[PDB]
C-alpha cells in the first residue's frame, strides 16, 4: 500500500547501460518530485539526481552527469533510470526515492536493484568438500565446508536442505576472487548426530545449478 | 568538502545512548539536514528531517538536535534492530552530498576468533588446483591478526581474506583465508599453519595439520 | 508598534531594519507555485493598544538579488493580491490588539520561464518588505524594513 517498486537482479556486462525501472502506485503521483541515490557497498550514498513526473524536469549533480537518464511513464507511475554511459567501475546499488511536499525530504524508498560487472559468461558453481580433520568426535568443535570455487552469477544459494543438521550456518559473502571469478564458502560446525544421519546435502540450488549431494563430504581424513 | 562525518563506525551495547556527529564546511539554514538509515541489502529508511523531526514512522527514543554549524542525532535507548548505517544529506547547497556514514554495530564484549584448518580437496587436484582453507569464527573487530606460513615460510602476497557481514543471533564476525596455489606448489613443501595472534601477548595459536594423514 | 520574526530578532519602535531567514521548497516546476509563507516568520503588535487603534501598511515590497531574476510572482495581502515587486501603496490592514498579529502577506512567487540551474541560492537576496505605521493621535510615520534570505536552495526541475 501506498508503496513504490523496482526490478530485481540486473547483472550485466559493462555494455551500454542497465536501463532500470522504479514502478510506483498507491499515492497520487505525477504529482511529488522523486530522486534517486547510489549506493557502493559500503561507502556514501551519494544522491545523484532528481526528475519530476509532473513534467520530467529532471536534473544531476556535478558528479554524476554523465551516467543519468532519469524518466518517467505518469500512466503506470513507473520512473526508469538509464545510464547514459556504461559503470564497468560503479558496481552500486540503486535507490529509487519520492519527496515529499511538506517538510521536504526523502521518504518511501525504492527496494532497489543490485548492479554487478562481470564477464565470466555464467559460470555454474562446484563444491569442494572441506575436510573436517583431526578427531572431530563424529561431529562437534569441528567444521566442514560447501567451499564453491567459480561462479559468474551472484545469486547463488548454497544454503543447505532449510538449515543445515540442527540449523547455524556462516554462509560467506563475494569474494571477487583474484583474477575476475567468485568463490564465496560455507561452514557448518555440525555440532548433532554422529555418524548416523550423514546428509549433509547442501543444495547448490543456483539458478542455473544443481542440487550437488556433495558425495556424502568424507568426512574422513586419510 | 561540502559535507564530512567523523568516525565510520560507532557501536552500542543494549540500552546505551548513542551520539553521531556531522560536521560541515559552512554553516548552513539551521534545521533542515535529513538522517536516513540504511540497513544492508535493504531500502533506506528516513528517520530525520531536519532537526529534531522525526520522520514518517520513528519511535520516539530516536531523536535529533544541533545548531546551524554542525548538527548531531541521539538514539536515547538500544535494542539492536536499527542496527544500519546512517547518513546525513544536507538540504543546504546543490550538490547534495551525502556524508561518509557511520556503520553502526551493536557492542558487546571482545570475542576470541576461534582458529580452523582445511586441507584442499583431492578432487580438485585434477584441475591443477589446491586451496588451503583457514577458518576464524566468533570475534568482534573486523580486523584481528592473521599470519600465513608454509613450511615455516613466511607467506604474503598470495593470501587472501573475507569477512562476514553482522551476526544477528550474538553480533559476531566470522572470516575465510583462502591461498591459491598450485598442486605442484602444494606438494613442493609439508607444513602449511595461519596464525592467528589476537591474544598471543601470553600464548598464540598457530594450529597445522601434518600433510598426507 | 514593535514587530518581530521567527528568529525572534527585529527592529523597535520607531523603525530600523532587520534580517529574516525563510525556509523555501528545494523544487517547484513550473506552474506549481511555492507559498513564502512570511505569516509564520513575521508578527507585530500594538504595543499602544485601546484608545490608539494601530494602522499597518505594506508601503514597498522589492524583489532583487536572486529573485528579480528567478522564482517571482505577486503579493497576497490578506487575500487581496497585487503584483510583486509592489508598484504602489497597498490598501491598509488594521491591527490594534495587545497580540502578534500574522503579517497577512504571502509572497506567491512564480519561476521564469528561462529558469535554469540553482536560481535561488543559500543565503541570498529574495525580497525586501518595507512596512508603513499610521495611528489615530499624531502624524507619526514610521517605516519598518525587513529583508528576507532563504537559507535554502531554490531549483527548479528543467528538461527539454
Amino acid at each position: 500500500e501506498v508503496q513504490l517498486q523496482q526490478p530485481g537482479p540486473v547483472l550485466v556486462k559493462p555494455g551500454p547501460s542497465v536501463k532500470i525501472s522504479c514502478k510506483a502506485s498507491g499515492f497520487t503521483f505525477t504529482d511529488y518530485f522523486i530522486h534517486w541515490v547510489k549506493q557502493s557497498h559500503g561507502k556514501s550514498l551519494e544522491w545523484i539526481g532528481l526528475v519530476s513526473p509532473y513534467n520530467g524536469g529532471t536534473y544531476y549533480n556535478q558528479q554524476f552527469k554523465g551516467k543519468a537518464t532519469l524518466t518517467v511513464d505518469t500512466s503506470s507511475s513507473t520512473a526508469y533510470m538509464d545510464l547514459n554511459s556504461l559503470t564497468s567501475e560503479d558496481s552500486a546499488v540503486y535507490y529509487c526515492t519520492r519527496l515529499l511536499r511538506g517538510y521536504w525530504y526523502f521518504d518511501v524508498w525504492g527496494t532497489g536493484t543490485t548492479v554487478t560487472v562481470s564477464s565470466a559468461s555464467t559460470k555454474g558453481p562446484s563444491v569442494f568438500p572441506l575436510a573436517p580433520s583431526s578427531k572431530s568426535t563424529s561431529g562437534g568443535t569441528a567444521a566442514l565446508g560447501c567451499l564453491v570455487k567459480d561462479y559468474f552469477p551472484e545469486p547463488v544459494t548454497v544454503s543447505w536442505n532449510s538449515g543445515a543438521l540442527t540449523s547455524g550456518v556462516h554462509t560467506f559473502p563475494a569474494v571477487l576472487q583474484s583474477s575476475g571469478l567468485y568463490s564465496l564458502s560455507s561452514v557448518v560446525t555440525v555440532p548433532s548426530s554422529s555418524l548416523g544421519t550423514q546428509t549433509y546435502i547442501c543444495n547448490v540450488n543456483h539458478k542455473p545449478s544443481n542440487t550437488k549431494v556433495d558425495k556424502k563430504v568424507e568426512p574422513k581424513s586419510c | 568538502i561540502v559535507l564530512t562525518q567523523s568516525p565510520a563506525l560507532m557501536a552500542a551495547s543494549p540500552g546505551e545512548k548513542v551520539t553521531i556527529t556531522c560536521s560541515v564546511s559552512s554553516s548552513i539554514g539551521s534545521s533542515n539536514l535529513h538522517w536516513y538509515q540504511q540497513k544492508s541489502e535493504t531500502s533506506p529508511k528516513p528517520w530525520i528531517y531536519g532537526t529534531s523531526n522525526l520522520a514518517s514512522g520513528v519511535p520516539v527514543r530516536f531523536s535529533g538536535s544541533g545548531s546551524g554549524t554542525s548538527y548531531s542525532l541521539t538514539i536515547s535507548s538500544m535494542e539492536a534492530e536499527d542496527a544500519a548505517t546512517y547518513y546525513c544529506q544536507q538540504w543546504s547547497t546543490y550538490p547534495y552530498t551525502f556524508g561518509g556514514g557511520t556503520k553502526l554495530e551493536i557492542k558487546r564484549t571482545v570475542a576470541a576468533p576461534s582458529v580452523f584448518i582445511f586441507p584442499p580437496s583431492d578432487e580438485q587436484l585434477k584441475s591443477g588446483t589446491a586451496s588451503v582453507v583457514c577458518l576464524l569464527n566468533n570475534f568482534y573487530p573486523r580486523e584481528a591478526k592473521v599470519q600465513w606460513k608454509v613450511d615455516n615460510a613466511l607467506q604474503s602476497g598470495n593470501s587472501q581474506e573475507s569477512v562476514t557481514e553482522q551476526d544477528s543471533k550474538d553480533s559476531t564476525y566470522s572470516l575465510s583465508s583462502t591461498l591459491t596455489l598450485s598442486k605442484a606448489d602444494y606438494e613442493k613443501h609439508k607444513v602449511y599453519a595461519c596464525e592467528v595472534t589476537h591474544q598471543g601477548l601470553s600464548s598464540p595459536v598457530t594450529k597445522s595439520f601434518n600433510r598426507g594423514e | 508598534f514593535a514587530c518581530k520574526t521567527a528568529n525572534g530578532t527585529a527592529i523597535p519602535i520607531g523603525g530600523g531594519s532587520a534580517n529574516v531567514y525563510v525556509n523555501l521548497a528545494p523544487a517547484v516546476n513550473v506552474g506549481q507555485n511555492l507559498v513564502v509563507d512570511l505569516s509564520t516568520q513575521i508578527f507585530c503588535h500594538n504595543d499602544y493598544p485601546e484608545t490608539i487603534t494601530d494602522y499597518v501598511t505594506l508601503q514597498r515590497g522589492a524583489a532583487y538579488g536572486g529573485v528579480l531574476s528567478s522564482f517571482s510572482g505577486t503579493v497576497k495581502y490578506n487575500g487581496s493580491s497585487y503584483p510583486f515587486p509592489t508598484t504602489s501603496e497597498t490598501p491598509r490592514v488594521v491591527y490594534n490588539s495587545r497580540t502578534d498579529k500574522p503579517w497577512p502577506v504571502a509572497l506567491y512567487l512564480t519561476p521564469v520561464s528561462s529558469a535554469g540551474g540553482v536560481a535561488i541560492k543559500a543565503g541570498s537576496l529574495i525580497a525586501v518588505l518595507i512596512l508603513r505605521q499610521t495611528n489615530n493621535y499624531n502624524s507619526d510615520d514610521f517605516q519598518f524594513v525587513w529583508n528576507i534570505y532563504a537559507n535554502n536552495d531554490v531549483v527548479v526541475p528543467t528538461g527539454g
